[PDB]
């Protein structure tokens, strides 16, 4: 849908318009699902090689939960920079339109007359 | 890198002289110093029409006449 | 679900592998003189 | 033009001498002849190196047909470009038989 | 669409230069040095028009300075330059390189009696320049106006409002 | 009929497709490729493509098509109505386009196509001292560099792959 | 369009229903396959050729090469096949039914 | 996914072959190089959505003049009136029109 | 097969599909399809067995018969466009031409008719590369030629091709045939959701070639090639039933898990544009696809087929084969639904 | 020739653009005889 808007500058994972927005912080519940993620990735690698699930590996679990927060995190950037793009395009166009988005009036119940029907 | 090159040039000398030949073919054009005349002899041969350019006022080193001094020369290529 | 036209299949080998399911005996003849009978392999 | 009637002429030419060759012989009125081989009746056996020097052939003729353009190429002004895409060409026509040699393609026919 | 304007058959009624290809090619480097200016005023108009009738005027002066070029070979060197083209015209390819004490006689005989030097080699592919009085079309092409583009992205970029507004997610 | 010759040459193509689209036996359908290659040739000669003409016997029939006889003649151990009534079926239905686009000067199948002559799209001009067709086909050393890459490194995986897939190891 | 094309085309859909309606041999199937890549060398020549765009010219023999060397592929494909049944028919190839 | 290499790193791998209006070697024109560029020109940074019905003229013009199915329309119904007055003896060809007139240059 | 020329056939199949991702001229998508085609014949016939020679045989009949109709088509663009541009396409003919070639080239119904033959003749690495990275070069064709696909071709050829690998599986004991029928379907659902939102074809994809990955590898990893073999794993290794069960659970769309994901965002891209018939009537569909995926988990997971006593000789020898990537792969095929928003990086 | 052909215009141009186009061989050589079409139209292909 967007794909004219990021041709202009093709293959760019966070442009320098991404560095405006304010990045997600590193207690994230989204980052703390993708580590927790990186923590049951560490559990089935031990468990599928017949290791202790909890004791084997902690270098290795630690290397599971820090590459998957390191790829989330920049994911996660990417996430609200394309979702704020979004909004920026769609408030641009709704300026840029007065006429295909006219004020309704807000009319109260007084005027307004809904037909009523009797529950019984 | 002297023993080896003389047993397979007693052996393969068909493969040595292939390796040679080959090898003078790449190396060479980047040593020799007639490989910028081939270049300038293939863009000096004038294959279109030399579509000329509106005498705004200020061109000074084109020509008006093919005879005029100004303009790219070849007398480089009469002489060599 | 085995049917009446899917009943004569057999399911496939184990390995996938299947069975593969002579070389060649010339006559230079007398056509001095002598007859060959040549078992060749190509 | 020319070139068709030139055609035409040798294919005709060709086609007279064979029609002469399948045609003047058999008004001979000879003897009708009774009952007209290494191998006997066997089939023929599929030899695999003899397609394997076809298929050979037929892409280290493609590599040619890649290479055809070459007196015309030499003409170009980017030169440098020029020459480093015909001495890649034919450096992987060479790989190409370098390959063949090393991995035993060229065996039993060298 | 619109009649195309053709100019009609009095506006195509001119002196034709007719001479062969090897009367032309003998004579070639000497019209292209002496018939030098119309045919750049013309090639120039030939290119900047990119219209044949907008051409024609120019190239009668093309079709005028021709002719004065042979008819000036035709009063003082009319042999030597005969013995020169009989000489090219002998060849399939037409070739200069046989027929060089025929170009040198002509060339001598030009040289005195009309004072023309003969172009090196080099010249003739030169892009000379062209003083004219005719204007610089503003459209060669006929090209009507080019739709007007999209706007532009601009302004400073917030964050999405509420997130990303899918369903239940409050990020 | 001489102004048609193109045509004339492009039907004898299509029957030369017939010729072994019906699959008469893979060396007579060879033969029927080779006469149709031929034919084609004459169709890509006549409109000034003199080296792309001869790709086609060099490379298609003196290259490839020798080497799909080769294959078939180490097959196929030597010696239909399906084949001969495929065939006058095909060579009809393109013998009435001949005629419908002969007596309408018009004609559509799939897409409209003109009765006369091909002869009328041609240009007006020359080209100077060079075929535009060899020099484009020249260009494939200065501006067809990744072209080149790729072509090469395709027909040498073409020489890894068939010695590999040949080798039954 | 021009009346060349026609025939071009039509010669392509003659050997894509050869190709799309095999009888035996696995052979007569690749006569078929390179009858419609010689129609697709003659269509995009004379279409190259017609509109003289100049950098394209080298394009047929690049669908030329390729596509020879696909031919090359079947052959040895086909090789195989009768490297198991002694013949090429296609109606052998039925092992992956179950 | 169309990933933009070219365009990101600078590198020209297939452009030059995409259009008839390109770089063509020794400036060898197109039959149709003025109808294209007319074409892309119009076409360019509007979208495709736009351009099918904002730049009809000038790719109607550049269609007609790559297949000249009007042009070979026009010359059918000529040729084809031409024909039906020989045959009904109503018209004439000129002298210019049969061979007999010495042609210009 | 060397290591070295295996190594250089892999990079030839990566690169072919990475020259259609990248290019915009039309020559080099066909060069890229011939060089992936002309690079994957060798890992079909990996094992060398006539079941490999008749599934490349197959593979090369339907893959040459799709390149040149794609040809063609670029011809016949050639034709009405002048130009090569790797763009929408300036003919319904050259459009339904190319959509034809590259749904044989997907394996789309009815073009179908390959894809359950082939993964059965080849191993289950080069079935794994067919089923997912063979569907990456013509899906971005689709993607990019979307402005010119006829809607009622892609749908008919989506709806039949999820229609058909539904009921494919149901009678299928074979693995890989019951991967390839997935596979039929699955592309019935990229392609359906294509000419709406192609963003959520690309996070269909991704998701499929996650869950194909996975399965296959846990295939692999137990060399297991049917169902009564996949059975015997609960007495080898117990914690494989479990990954196969949740992978299973996953690629029939079973909520909260993160193969519930593509399709639920397809019917909430193809709701929007007011289809409320064609939705539904593919999740229904998909209902097949989830029996034969339950089927699976009852003879893996959810009981206990009888093994032999041959099988308490492999309890003695652990697991030596490098399962790439499985617990990634098993975690982001399972666990990855309250992540549903991140579908915006494919934009 | 075409005076009896209702609604039609002589010597309309095809394209919509008022540009010269450069003549088609059947623009130029359409009305005369096949001649001087097999003349210009395959004479240097043909010739030798
Ligand atoms: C946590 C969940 C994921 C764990 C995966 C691995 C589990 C495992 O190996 O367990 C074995 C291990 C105990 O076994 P063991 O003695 O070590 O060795 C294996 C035995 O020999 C076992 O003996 P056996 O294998 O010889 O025979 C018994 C057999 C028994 O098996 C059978 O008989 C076959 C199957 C029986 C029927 C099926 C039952 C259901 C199983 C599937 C689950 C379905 C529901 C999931 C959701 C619905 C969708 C499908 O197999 C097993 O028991 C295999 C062991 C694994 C069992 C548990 C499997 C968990 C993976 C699947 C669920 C999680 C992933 C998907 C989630 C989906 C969405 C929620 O259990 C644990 O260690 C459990 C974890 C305990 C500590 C948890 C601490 C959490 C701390 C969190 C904070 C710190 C990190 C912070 C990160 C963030 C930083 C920013
Ligand atoms: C960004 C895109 C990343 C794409 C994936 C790249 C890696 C996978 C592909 C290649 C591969 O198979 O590599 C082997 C692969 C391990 O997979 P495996 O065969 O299942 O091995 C299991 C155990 O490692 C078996 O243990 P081991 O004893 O054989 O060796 C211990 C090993 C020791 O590791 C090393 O020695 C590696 C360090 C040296 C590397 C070379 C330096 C020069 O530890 C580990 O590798 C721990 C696992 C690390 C995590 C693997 C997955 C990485 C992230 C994949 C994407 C996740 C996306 C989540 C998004 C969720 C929301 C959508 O990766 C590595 O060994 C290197 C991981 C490096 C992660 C860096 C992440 C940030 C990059 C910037
Ligand atoms: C001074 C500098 C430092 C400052 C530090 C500040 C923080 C201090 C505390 C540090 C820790 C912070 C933790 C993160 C923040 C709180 C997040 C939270 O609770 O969100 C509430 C979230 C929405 O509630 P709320 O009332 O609207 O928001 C309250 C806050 O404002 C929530 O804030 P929010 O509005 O920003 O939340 C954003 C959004 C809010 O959520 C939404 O917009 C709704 C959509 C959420 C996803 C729903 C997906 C449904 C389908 C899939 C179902 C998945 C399986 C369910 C569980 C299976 C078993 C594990 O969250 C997401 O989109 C993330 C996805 C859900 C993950 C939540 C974080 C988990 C961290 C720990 C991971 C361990 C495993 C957890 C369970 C895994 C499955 C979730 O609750 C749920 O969605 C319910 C699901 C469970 C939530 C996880 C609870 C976290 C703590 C778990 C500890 C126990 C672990 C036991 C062992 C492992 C499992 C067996
Ligand atoms: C292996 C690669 C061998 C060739 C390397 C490039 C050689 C060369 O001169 O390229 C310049 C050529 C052409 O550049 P050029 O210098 O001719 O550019 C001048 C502009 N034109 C062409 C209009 C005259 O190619 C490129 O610049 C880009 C294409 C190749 C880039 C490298 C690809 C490597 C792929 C590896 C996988
Ligand atoms: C793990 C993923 C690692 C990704 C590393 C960075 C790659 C990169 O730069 O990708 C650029 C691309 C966005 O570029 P864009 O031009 O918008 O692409 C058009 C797509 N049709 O970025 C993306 O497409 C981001 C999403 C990639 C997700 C891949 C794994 C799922
Ligand atoms: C860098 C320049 C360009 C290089 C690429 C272009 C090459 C052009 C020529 C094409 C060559 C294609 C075929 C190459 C095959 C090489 C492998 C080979 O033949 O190895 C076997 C051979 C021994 O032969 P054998 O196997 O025993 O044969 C049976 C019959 N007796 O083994 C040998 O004979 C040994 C062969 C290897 C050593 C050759 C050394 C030659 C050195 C010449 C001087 C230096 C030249 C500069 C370049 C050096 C490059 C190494
Ligand atoms: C409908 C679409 C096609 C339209 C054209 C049809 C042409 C006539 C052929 C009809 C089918 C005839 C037939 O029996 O085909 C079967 C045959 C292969 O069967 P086989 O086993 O060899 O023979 C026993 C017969 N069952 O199959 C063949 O031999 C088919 C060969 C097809 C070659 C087409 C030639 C051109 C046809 C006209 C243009 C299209
Ligand atoms: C918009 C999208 C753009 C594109 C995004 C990216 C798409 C990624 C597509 C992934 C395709 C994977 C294809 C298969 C892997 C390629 C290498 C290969 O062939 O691996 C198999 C290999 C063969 O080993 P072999 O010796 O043949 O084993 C036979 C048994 N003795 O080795 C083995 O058999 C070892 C067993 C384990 C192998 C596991 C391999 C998993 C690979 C997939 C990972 C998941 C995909 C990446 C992440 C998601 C991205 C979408």
């Amino acid at each position: 849908m967007m794909t004219g808007r990021q041709a202009r500058a093709p293959l760019q994972f966070l442009p320098d318009e991404a560095r405006s927005l304010p990045p997600p912080k590193l207690t994230d519940p989204r980052l703390a699902y993708i580590g927790f993620l990186g923590y049951c990735s560490g559990l089935i690698d031990n468990a599928i090689r017949r290791r202790p699930v909890l004791s084997a590996g902690l270098h290795r679990q630690f290397l599971y939960i820090t590459s998957f927060v390191f790829v989330g995190y920049y994911l996660l950037k990417r996430q609200d920079y394309m979702y704020a793009v979004r909004d920026h395009d769609m408030f641009s166009y709704i300026k840029s339109h007065p006429e295909d988005f006219p004020e309704k009036d807000k009319k109260t119940y007084r005027e307004v007359f809904e037909e009523f029907h009797p529950v019984r | 890198v002297a023993a080896f090159l003389k047993n397979v040039w007693a052996k393969e000398p068909v493969l040595v002289a292939s390796f040679a030949i080959a090898g003078l073919a790449v190396i060479l054009p980047t040593l020799s110093p007639y490989t910028k005349y081939s270049l300038m002899i293939n863009r000096a041969t004038p294959y279109n029409y030399p579509v000329p350019l509106r005498d705004d006022g200020n061109m000074p080193d084109v020509p008006s006449h093919p005879q005029d001094p100004q303009g790219p020369s070849l007398e480089w290529l009469k002489r060599l | 679900y085995p049917t009446k036209e899917t009943a004569h299949w057999k399911p496939p080998p184990w390995n996938d592998v299947d069975p593969p399911k002579s070389n060649l005996t010339l006559n230079f003849g007398p056509q001095g003189v002598l007859r060959l009978v040549m078992e060749l392999s190509g | 033009m020319n070139l068709m009637i030139t055609l035409l002429t040798n294919f005709t030419l060709a086609t007279l001498l064979v029609t002469i060759a399948f045609w003047l012989p058999q008004l001979n009125v000879y003897s009708e002849k009774t009952s007209p081989d290494p191998m006997g009746s066997a089939r023929l056996p599929f030899s695999m190196k003899f397609f394997l020097v076809a298929i050979t052939f037929l892409l280290f003729d493609l590599e040619i047909a890649l290479l055809l353009p070459l007196p015309w190429a030499s003409q170009t002004t980017n030169l440098n470009t020029m020459l480093t895409m015909a001495l890649l060409l034919i450096f992987l026509l060479a790989v190409s038989l370098a390959y063949e040699w090393t991995q035993k393609g060229l065996e039993w026919t060298e | 669409p619109g009649i195309v304007e053709l100019p009609s058959l009095e506006d195509l009624k001119v002196q034709e230069v007719k001479v062969s290809s090897s009367v032309l090619k003998a004579a070639a480097h000497h019209y292209g040095a002496q018939c030098d200016k119309p045919n750049k005023e013309f090639m120039l108009c030939r290119w900047e028009e990119k219209d044949p009738r907008r051409c024609l005027e120019e190239g009668k002066l093309v079709n005028q300075c021709a002719l004065e070029f042979f008819r000036q070979i035709k009063r003082h060197c009319a042999e030597p330059f005969t013995e020169y083209w009989t000489c090219i015209d002998y060849s399939g390819l037409q070739l200069f390189r046989r027929c060089r004490k025929e170009q040198a006689q002509f060339d001598k005989c030009v040289l005195d009696k009309l004072g023309w030097v003969r172009p090196d080699l080099g010249e003739l592919s030169k892009v000379t320049k062209v003083k004219t009085d005719r204007p610089l079309p503003e459209n060669p092409y006929h090209s009507r106006a080019r739709p007007e583009p999209n706007p532009e992205v601009e302004g400073d970029l917030k964050p999405a409002r509420h997130g990303s507004r899918l369903f239940f997610w409050t990020m | 009929m001489m102004t048609y010759i193109v045509f004339i040459l492009s039907i004898i193509f299509v029957m030369g497709f017939v010729g072994f689209s019906s699959k008469p036996s893979p060396i007579y359908g060879g033969l029927g490729l080779i006469v149709s290659g031929g034919v084609g040739c004459g169709i890509v000669l006549n409109f000034g493509g003199s080296f792309l003409g001869l790709m086609v016997f060099l490379i298609y029939l003196g290259g490839m098509m020798v080497v799909f006889g080769y294959t078939t003649a180490m097959a196929t151990e030597q010696y239909n109505k399906v084949v001969l009534g495929t065939f006058i079926t095909g060579l009809l239905m393109e013998f009435l386009m001949v005629y419908y686009v002969l007596k309408d000067k018009e004609v559509e199948i799939v897409f409209k196509f003109n009765g006369m002559g091909d002869w009328v799209i041609y240009d007006t001009g020359d080209s100077g001292f060079f075929s535009e067709e060899a020099m484009g086909i020249a260009a494939l050393y200065s501006y067809g560099t990744w072209l080149v890459i790729v072509t090469g490194w395709s027909l040498l995986i073409g020489v890894v792959v068939i010695m590999e897939i040949t080798r039954g190891n | 369009m021009s009346l060349v094309y026609m025939n071009i085309m039509m010669a392509f859909t003659v050997s894509l229903t050869g190709l799309l309606m095999y009888r035996s041999h696995l052979m007569s199937s690749l006569l078929c396959l390179e009858g419609m890549m010689l129609s697709l060398f003659i269509l995009a020549t004379l279409m190259i050729l017609n509109s003289h765009f100049t950098l394209a010219s080298m394009m047929p023999i690049i669908l030329l090469v390729f596509a020879a060397c696909e031919a090359a592929l079947g052959l040895s494909l086909l090789v195989m096949v009768s490297n198991t049944y002694g013949t090429d028919y296609v109606q052998n190839l039925n092992l992956l039914q179950c | 996914p169309f990933f933009d290499v070219q365009k990101k790193l600078g590198v020209d791998l297939d452009h030059w072959m995409t259009i008839q209006s390109a770089e063509q070697p020794h400036r060898i024109p197109a039959r149709c190089h003025a109808f294209e560029k007319e074409w892309i020109e119009c076409a360019h940074g509007i979208g495709s959505i736009r351009a099918e019905k904002e730049c009809k003229i000038e790719f109607e013009d550049f269609r007609e003049c790559l297949l000249r199915q009007k042009t070979m329309k026009r010359l059918n119904a000529i040729k084809r009136q031409r024909d039906k007055l020989i045959k009904e003896g109503k018209y004439t060809p000129p002298p210019h029109h049969s061979g007999q007139e010495d042609l210009r240059p | 097969m060397n290591p070295i020329i295996l190594i250089i056939i892999l990079m030839t199949v990566m690169l072919g599909t990475i020259i259609v991702m990248i290019s915009t001229h039309w020559l080099l998508i066909w060069i890229g399809f011939e060089m992936n085609m002309l690079a994957i014949i060798p890992i079909m016939m990996k094992k060398h067995n006539p079941r490999a020679t008749e599934a490349s045989t197959k593979y090369f009949l339907t893959q040459s018969t799709a390149s040149m109709l794609l040809m063609m088509a670029i011809i016949i663009n050639l034709m009405f466009s002048g130009q090569w541009t790797v763009m929408k396409l300036f003919n319904p003919m050259a459009s339904m031409l190319m959509t034809m070639a590259l749904a044989m080239k997907l394996g789309m119904a009815p073009f179908h008719f390959w894809v359950p033959e082939v993964t059965q003749g080849i191993p289950l690495s080069s079935g794994l590369i067919l089923l997912t990275w063979q569907k990456l070069a013509p899906m971005s064709v689709l993607y990019q030629i979307l402005p010119s696909i006829n809607l009622d071709l892609i749908l008919t050829l989506s709806i039949l091709s999820i229609t058909i690998g539904g009921w494919g599986g149901l009678n299928q004991t074979q693995l890989r045939k019951i991967m390839a029928y997935s596979s039929i379907a699955h592309m019935g659902w990229m392609t359906a959701v294509l000419l709406y939102n192609p963003t959520m074809t690309l996070l269909n994809l991704i998701i499929y070639i996650i869950m194909t990955s996975t399965m296959f590898t846990l295939f692999m990893a137990n060399s297991t090639t049917t169902t009564l073999s996949l059975s015997h794993t609960w007495n080898k290794a117990p914690i494989m039933t479990i990954l196969v069960l949740i992978t299973l659970l996953s690629m029939g769309g079973l909520p909260p898990l993160s193969g519930f994901m593509p399709k639920w965002m397809i019917i909430q891209e193809m709701t929007k544009n007011d289809s409320i018939i064609l939705p539904t009537l593919m999740a229904i569909t998909a209902l097949l696809n989830l029996y034969f995926y339950m089927r699976l988990t009852y003879s893996t997971a959810l009981t206990m087929f009888p093994s032999t006593n041959n099988m308490k000789m492999k309890w003695q020898f652990p697991t030596t084969k490098r399962m790439t990537l499985l617990p990634t792969m098993t975690v982001l095929s399972t666990m990855l639904l309250p992540l549903t928003p991140i579908l915006s990086i494919l934009e | 020739i075409m005076k009896d052909v209702p609604g039609w215009k002589v010597g309309e141009s095809v394209f919509h653009t008022t540009r010269w186009v450069t003549p088609m061989m059947g623009e130029l050589y359409g009305l005369r005889t096949g001649e001087e079409i097999l003349s210009s139209t395959y004479g240097f292909i043909w010739y030798t």
